[PDB]
């Protein structure tokens, strides 16, 4: 594995450059809101979502070295959670509103129009404002996502947490660059890793909300979609 | 699987 | 302003381990195997019982009695399964293959089966039991844990109380690690480590969460008015 | 009213 070997800064030239670009939905805003129609965008942006973020995981230092059976765990266990953050970084200067794509802005009253969805638009829009507060740095939002993609689904295993104390010397690099002591930066580590925590059980609620919108037959769900499902099902 | 596919492919 | 903003790492770690919670025991009918009912309705009376000296053990988390009656409510309830959880993994390190519920209540993957959708269950509390055994966690450092999981797990459904006591934990965290020797790498890289297990404690959670929602519709076990009422708070 | 009300205001 040459993951281990990266510099510092090397790991975060790597993640910054594997970056997945920022997809439009198919938002058309004549098309008055349903709830199968707005779910239908977050379903069809999720579903052209996926395949990108499949192509940056490989591209995340020490993803590739694994099999592709645990490449495959991985992948389903964090995918919405990936996906989560990702949003939930795009939205940080966008208080009250989600930006589920550039096109596709969306605040609180609009998620009331899918039942149940309202709550989980609540929690993002919360760890949006928790990121905001922060001032969240992109170098930090990149290690923490691929922190997300390789820690989800770890419970070999050895090389995957060699990795993780790589992006945590990472993290800890870029905090001491910014000028931080050592107190301050080991209380922002926490912040940062704890957000994790509620991150993790927003996808578990979505995954279940999304669970009950197939057995709802609202939208129709892609395949890929519907195999990433049956992965916590 | 289909994330088998990608993964590989 | 609060009191626990002025301790220092020591009384830090006093004031938590003086604050533990006793180990409470289960039922002693050595009546064998389980049936369904029987087992849900061993975990579920401890867990009522446990729940009453969490309570407490809450009000003596440095930080936690300087918030109003509502904000600890809702940590509470958006946690306790999370620190039953972490409080039955840790007394569960000594016991590779098993799951120590209560000292007469040990059990393994295999009895996790007499219960539907419960070998699952044992199966992520055995891996973090493991896990927990590797990295070699210290009583001092997994009070520590619960106590953040106390006060982290509620604080985004509600430069503030919480955040900073939170921070002071973490402070904690770090001087037990250079105390146990580490270098500073070594200190993050245990921090970081730790605190992403509390990501799959949380998941645990809503599992089983999930699972003893099930239960209360199937109608199996009798469940206690608090414990419905904890269990309300998740709003399935 | 609220059970855990109660044990937050008795606890020991
Ligand atoms: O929370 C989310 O964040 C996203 C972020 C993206 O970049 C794309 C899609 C989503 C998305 O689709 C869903 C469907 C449900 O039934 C429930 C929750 C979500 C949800
Ligand atoms: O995971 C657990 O850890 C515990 C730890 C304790 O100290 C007491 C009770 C529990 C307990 O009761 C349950 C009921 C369910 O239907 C599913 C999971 C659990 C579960």
């Amino acid at each position: 594995s040459l993951a281990l070997s990266l510099t510092a800064d090397q790991m975060v030239s790597a993640l910054l450059d594997a970056e997945p670009p920022i997809l439009y939905s198919e938002y058309d805003p004549t098309r008055p809101f349903s709830e199968a129609s707005m779910m239908g965008l977050l379903t069809n942006l999720a579903d052209r979502e996926l395949v990108h973020m499949i192509n940056w995981a490989k591209r995340v230092p020490g993803f590739v070295d694994l099999t592709l059976h645990d490449q495959v765990h991985l992948l389903e266990c964090a995918w919405l959670e990936i996906l989560m953050i990702g949003l939930v970084w795009r939205s940080m200067e966008h208080p009250g509103k989600l930006l589920f794509a550039p096109n596709l802005l969306l605040d609180r009253n609009q998620g009331k129009c899918v039942e149940g969805m309202v709550e989980i638009f609540d929690m993002l829009l919360a760890t949006s404002s928790r990121f905001r507060m922060m001032n969240l740095q992109g170098e930090e939002f990149v290690c923490l996502k691929s922190i997300i993609l390789l820690n989800s689904g770890v419970y070999e295993k050895d090389h995957i947490h060699r990795v993780l104390d790589k992006i945590t010397d990472t993290l800890i690099h870029l905090m001491a660059k910014a000028g931080l002591t050592l107190q301050q930066q080991h209380q922002r580590l926490a912040q940062l890793l704890l957000i994790l925590s509620h991150i993790r059980h927003m996808s578990n609620k979505g995954m279940e909300h999304l669970y009950s919108m197939k057995c709802k037959n609202v939208v129709p769900l892609s395949d890929l979609l519907l195999e990433m499902l049956d992965a916590h099902r | 699987k289909i994330l088998h596919r990608l993964l590989q492919d």
